[PDB]
């Protein structure tokens, strides 16, 4: 079960990198909302950031966590340096996607998909 | 024989001899050496050997492979290490080419070869972007070809041809938006392979 | 009175179609053939179509090549900065409907998903003459415009 | 060759009877509400179901579970099988226990009250294979079909 | 359902919603949002237009190939109305002008034209009819705009009894003549967001219980006109028109409790405070007090 | 062999026509339905049967290399004619 | 009338005459508004306030396993025993044999082609029946 | 063509047409195939 590490040698070190990334994202949201002239609140921007972290809470592989942080840092670099445009930043919010039905009956009415 | 490509035995022997030469000098890393019937020399190495093997081929006086022609990856999902990393090098001094191949999986970094060849910089970014292979100690590893915020690595065999999202302008929000991809005409998959074996010379033992 | 309005439409229509200043997005292959339309054999300038115009003095955007997802936002921004009246000519299969990269993950399947399009020039690429035919077809479209006639009847 | 029947006479929409007693298209919401109302007002033997010849097992158990929740056990098939004795208590009462491949191992086959050629064409073909290659002895009680 | 109009897909651009809609007045403020939401889910949209085709160009990207169809029409020509509606399953009327012209007065846009659309739609067999009226429509209003809206609202209900009639308050949005109107410069107002009105219209098309009903689309908050105009100037970072238009702006927004509203179509009204900056950002070179 | 439907829409040579309740015919309002009037099925039927004096004839569709792959048609049955599978020309063995 | 799915339009379990469980796969989806059959009953149970305890194909097949475990052993032939016990019970009640001869429902090829809704709707099967009776 | 006239065919257009885009004679695409699935039609008479 011996593998080559990416950065972290265990989950404790991986979690430290996660918290540093979260802090960097949390502090950058107010600037992003201003520079990109977004129509969302800073609270919405930070709520979205927290949502994105939370969905990955179950990972226990430090290598997977390392890659998630690597990708998170690249995403933050694109935002901070304004490589993204307004459309790229707003793609986290799916503003034109009408909500898909979730309960069995609503999905049964509209189509065949599970 | 007008239609058959002629063989070149002189080049086949030279490359075979140099293949043994390389494998004798770097036994720590070389796993396999082979020469194709059209005379291309391939060195297969353990991924730890990337920097030492490339440095030897660039700097050694009987090698002098000063030019990195190309660096790419191939995705083979059936393998435990699905990604094959391919270095194609050119030696102007000896008017010869060589191919170096190693392997990695999704979670195992490969050492960046920018220290050996500055040409490797963008190639490794392209491999990261298209295949998701992470290169360690790269001066600036980030996407290069895909759109900003693009999720996934399109050149993987299990990434769909048309992707997952498509763009359009939306008037209500006055910007370009991304939405799940729907196609007016689905791409029509073709099953073209003949059920009769073509090349007996490559038949795999059963 | 309606006779006056008919002749002013003719005047302003004649001026606008006789002085079509294009902005070309030379996105890919098709840009080469628009260069050949400017070149001496066809000399688009002789029709009043200046070779290159800045986006803010432009009347027609020519989308000449493949529009990727990465480039689509930039193209929309340029269209939104064009002073009116403004027209869009889609040139080549890629811009018309995605063409040979229609099934790609990174390609917009026709620039009409991003901007409205007045003329579709088919071909991969359309010849310089085919593009010139499309430009002259846009001129005839402008000739049919009746903005003042319709204004007078509101 | 019967697949082309899948393109004819198909049921594509829910239908209910209207004021004139004619079947008319309606929504899934409306059609199921009509059934649910009648289902909620009946119990026990007042509710029954008959399963046809092409029904699958997932639908068979779903319908069984639904009528069981109104305390109905009248889950019927069109094809009869005698309930005398063990009935369907023991699988071996109603299975081809030798298996289709087991025909090739048999030496005598007694066919009773059946025409396998048309009832089970590929089963009958497996008999002829044994008849041809294993010198199988076949006897029939019933009509002298070919 | 005819086989051609059974829904298919996942509700996207290339899907088939099963809606075939004729939208009169599609080239205006409300029309561009309505057509967008119809084309988002893959509806067939027929756009009758009176204006130059150049002025309908912004609608073309709103639907997949073939889904937006344009036709000429004249408000006074019933044959041109029949051409536009005889293949549709729903007709939506968004025709109106905030001012009168030498050729069309308020009695034309708000009575004669809606009645002709309703009558021809009834004759052609159109199942559903959605007619936009006004919250403050009233035959005793000081506004000839609002008096006509009341007369026409009654004639549509008589001509096409199953029509869904929608009565919006002042609508605000990027292209509105409300927030923009103040920025370009006694009374309580309850303005409603454009996207809310659009969603209400779309959900009325689908809801069968909406047929024959009259809805009032209002925003979540009531404001004094002075407090609203003050807020607009603050948001526009600015130091703080016909006669009929002024009367409308000073008409207090009626409170019709008996009518169903946006919540009866599954639509949550959007507060002005969330969207005001979106509309007013381009005007740049403390939330308003609300009535309990 | 072009005919119109009760709606007046022309039926194509492939038998296509929108039925009465199909909304899709709105696409033709103010425009037209492209229909090719030269029905190949009727044009080929107008060609006369060729009388030949052998059991087997060959057809390449005319023009040699500009026609179709050359095929050989058996004319043993007198019940019907031999038809080329490519171009539809018909042949008959004489007496 | 509740429009269901044909065997080419669903992934569904069938058990052959040997007791061997096999499953189909979706080749095409059901036409129009037709739905997968077990989903119709599952949807009906919720509208009737008797929601069934399974929401996916995998879960309804977990249910099938609770009733008859062999029904999810795909391609396996599970042997059945206890012929002695069945034979003992079959003798407990004596029912006489009718004097009618044993006559199969299908005596000639003409009776073979149409035997179910799908084949009765087939134009090909109609041609076969016409061909062998004429 | 005054010196080498084209080969005559009965089906060749006798009247050439120019580009008709933007007119009421423009081409409008449509599916040329017939309906694939035939729906069941319920009986006209009542009987529940
Ligand atoms: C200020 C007064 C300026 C008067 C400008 C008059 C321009 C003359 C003109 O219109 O060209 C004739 C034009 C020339 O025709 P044309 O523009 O259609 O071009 C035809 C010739 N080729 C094919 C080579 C392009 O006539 C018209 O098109 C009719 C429109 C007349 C517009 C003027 C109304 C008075
Ligand atoms: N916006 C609001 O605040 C509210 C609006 N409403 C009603 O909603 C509807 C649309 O609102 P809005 O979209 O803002 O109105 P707009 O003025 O923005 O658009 C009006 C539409 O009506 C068409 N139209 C006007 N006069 C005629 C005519 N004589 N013949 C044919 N077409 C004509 C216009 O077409 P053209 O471009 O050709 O002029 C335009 O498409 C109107 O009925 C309006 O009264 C009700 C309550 C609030
Ligand atoms: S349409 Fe053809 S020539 Fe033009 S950019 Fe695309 S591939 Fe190149
Ligand atoms: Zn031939």
């Amino acid at each position: 079960t011996s593998v080559k590490p990416i950065f972290s040698r265990d989950m404790n070190e991986a979690k430290r990198r996660v918290r540093e990334l979260y802090r960097a994202w949390y502090r950058e949201v107010p600037n992003t909302v201003h520079l990109f002239q977004l129509d969302i609140s800073v609270k919405q921007g930070r709520d979205k950031v927290r949502e994105m972290f939370k969905k990955n809470a179950h990972i226990t592989d430090p290598r997977v966590v390392d890659l998630l942080v690597i990708k998170g840092k690249m995403e933050l670099e694109e935002t901070i340096k304004v490589w993204k445009q307004r459309t790229h930043v707003m793609r986290f919010f799916h503003e034109t996607e009408a909500p898909r039905p979730k309960d069995f009956l609503s999905k049964f009415y509209v189509g065949h998909d599970p | 024989r007008p239609t058959v490509r002629p063989r070149n035995d002189v080049a086949h022997k030279q490359l075979s001899a140099f293949g043994e030469y390389v494998a004798e000098i770097l036994p720590k890393y070389v796993q396999q050496v082979q020469v194709s019937c059209f005379n291309e020399l391939e060195i297969c190495i353990h991924p730890d050997g990337v920097i030492p093997v490339l440095t030897f081929l660039r700097d050694h006086s009987n090698a002098q492979f000063k030019s990195l022609a190309d660096l790419t990856a191939v995705d083979i999902p059936t393998r435990q290490n699905r990604f094959e990393i391919v270095y194609n090098l050119l030696s102007l001094r000896f008017n010869s080419r060589i191919r170096v191949k190693t392997y990695t999986d999704e979670l195992t970094p490969i050492e960046s070869s920018v220290p050996v060849y500055k040409a490797a910089n963008w190639y490794e970014r392209e491999i990261w972007d298209m295949f998701g292979v992470f290169f360690a100690n790269h001066p600036d590893l980030r996407r290069i070809l895909t759109d900003y915020g693009f999720e996934g690595h399109p050149f993987r065999k299990d990434f769909p041809l048309s992707g997952y999202v498509e763009l359009r302008y939306d008037d209500e929000v006055k910007r370009v938006v991304a939405e799940p991809v729907e196609l007016a005409q689905e791409f029509r998959k073709f099953d073209l392979n003949s059920p009769w074996e073509a090349f007996p010379a490559y038949r795999q033992p059963p | 009175g309606e006779y006056v309005v008919a002749k002013l439409d003719d005047l302003i229509n004649w001026a606008r179609r006789s002085s079509l200043w294009p902005m070309t997005f030379g996105l890919a292959c098709c840009a080469v053939e628009m260069m050949h339309m400017a070149a001496p054999r066809y000399d688009m300038d002789r029709f009043g179509v200046v070779f290159r115009a800045s986006p803010r003095q432009s009347d027609v955007m020519i989308v000449a090549g493949t529009l990727t997802n990465k480039m689509a936002p930039a193209l929309r921004k340029v269209y939104d900065q064009m002073p009116e009246p403004r027209y869009v000519v889609s040139m080549g299969s890629c811009a018309n409907g995605g063409g040979y990269y229609h099934y790609s993950y990174s390609v917009v399947r026709g620039c009409d998903r991003i901007v409205p399009v007045d003329i579709y020039v088919p071909g991969c690429p359309p010849t310089a003459e085919a593009l010139l035919y499309g430009i002259l077809q846009l001129q005839k479209k402008i000739k049919r415009e009746k903005r003042l006639r319709i204004w007078y009847r509101r | 060759f019967a697949y082309d029947g899948l393109k004819r006479q198909r049921l594509t929409e829910p239908m209910v009877r209207n004021e004139k007693g004619l079947l008319t298209h309606t929504t899934w919401e409306d059609a199921l509400s009509r059934v649910a109302g009648m289902l909620q007002s009946f119990q026990g033997n007042d509710v029954a179901a008959i399963a046809g010849g092409l029904v699958d097992a997932e639908a068979l158990i779903a319908l069984k579970d639904l009528l069981n929740r109104v305390d109905s056990d009248t889950l019927c098939t069109e094809e009869v099988f005698p309930t005398a004795g063990a009935g369907t208590d023991l699988r071996s009462n109603y299975l081809l226990n030798t298996t289709i491949a087991g025909v090739e191992e048999a030496d005598v086959v007694l066919l009773v009250g059946t025409n396998p050629r048309f009832e089970a064409p590929l089963f009958n073909a497996r008999i002829r294979k044994s008849w041809l290659h294993n010198d199988l002895k076949v006897a029939l009680i019933g009509s002298p079909v070919d | 359902l005819h086989h051609a109009v059974i829904p298919h897909g996942k509700g996207g651009r290339s899907s088939v919603s099963g809606i075939v809609a004729t939208v009169f007045g599609a080239t205006g403020f409300l029309g561009r949002y309505v057509v967008n939401h119809l084309g988002r889910m893959g509806s067939q949209v027929i756009v009758p237009h009176r204006c130059e085709p150049y002025d309908t160009m912004h609608l073309r990207p709103m639907g997949d190939l073939g889904q937006i169809i344009f036709m000429d029409w004249n408000g006074r020509d019933k044959d041109s109305i029949r051409r536009a509606v005889e293949h549709s399953s729903v007709v939506i009327n968004l025709v109106g002008r905030e001012w009168e012209t030498q050729n069309f007065d308020f009695e034309d846009v708000f009575v004669k034209i809606p009645q002709a659309i309703a009558q021809v739609s009834k004759e052609a067999g159109v199942e559903k009819f959605i007619h936009i009226s006004h919250l403050n429509a009233d035959i005793k209003s000081s506004s000839k705009y609002l008096r006509s809206k009341a007369v026409g609202e009654k004639e549509v209900r008589e001509t096409f009894p199953e029509a869904t009639i929608i009565k919006p308050a002042e609508i605000f949005g990027r292209e509105d003549r409300f927030l923009n109107y103040f920025a370009n410069i006694k009374t309580v107002k309850q303005p409603v967001y454009i996207v809310d009105v659009t969603k209400g219209i779309i959900n009325a098309i689908k809801d069968p219980d909406a047929r024959g009903k009259t809805f009032a689309f209002v925003g979540p908050s009531r404001y004094l006109l002075f407090d609203l105009v003050q807020y607009v100037f603050a948001v526009a970072h600015r130091p703080f028109t016909t006669r009929d238009k002024v009367e409308r702006i000073h008409t207090t927004d009626k409170i019709l409790p008996h009518l169903p509203g946006l919540e009866d179509l599954g639509v949550e009204a959007t507060p002005l405070e969330l969207k005001a900056i979106e509309v007013l950002r381009r005007h740049r070179t403390q939330p308003a007090k609300t009535i309990p | 062999g072009v005919r119109t439907s009760p709606t007046g829409e022309k039926v194509t040579h492939t038998g296509q026509v929108y039925d009465d309740g199909d909304y899709r015919k709105v696409r033709f309002v103010g425009r037209q339905k492209e229909v090719n009037e030269n029905f190949a099925i009727d044009l080929i039927a107008e060609q006369p049967v060729s009388q030949v004096g052998s059991r087997v004839i060959s057809c390449d569709g005319g023009g040699g290399a500009l026609g179709h792959p050359r095929v050989y048609i058996n004319l043993d049955k007198e019940t019907k004619t031999g038809t080329c599978g490519y171009c539809g020309l018909q042949f008959r063995q004489q007496h | 009338i509740l429009p269901g799915a044909a065997y080419t339009e669903k992934s569904a379990t069938y058990v052959n005459t040997e007791g061997r469980a096999q499953q189909t796969k979706v080749a095409v989806t059901p036409p129009g508004l037709a739905r997968e059959d077990w989903k119709i009953i599952r949807a009906l149970s919720e509208i009737a306030g008797m929601t069934l305890p399974y929401d996916t194909l995998d879960q309804v097949r977990n249910r099938l396993e609770e009733v008859s475990p062999n029904l999810v052993r795909y391609d396996d032939v599970e042997g059945a025993n206890y012929f002695q016990q069945a034979s003992e019970l079959s003798k407990l009640v004596n029912q006489q044999l009718l004097a009618d001869p044993l006559v199969p429902p299908q005596l000639t090829i003409k009776d073979f082609y149409m035997t179910d809704s799908i084949s009765r709707a087939s134009q090909t099967m109609a041609k076969c029946v016409k061909a062998v009776t004429e | 063509p005054t010196v080498k006239p084209p080969t005559a065919r009965k089906f060749i257009w006798t009247n050439h047409k120019f580009n008709l885009s933007g007119t009421p004679q423009q081409y409008v695409p449509y599916s040329t195939t017939r309906k694939k699935i035939q729906e069941w039609v319920p009986p006209s008479t009542p009987y529940k």
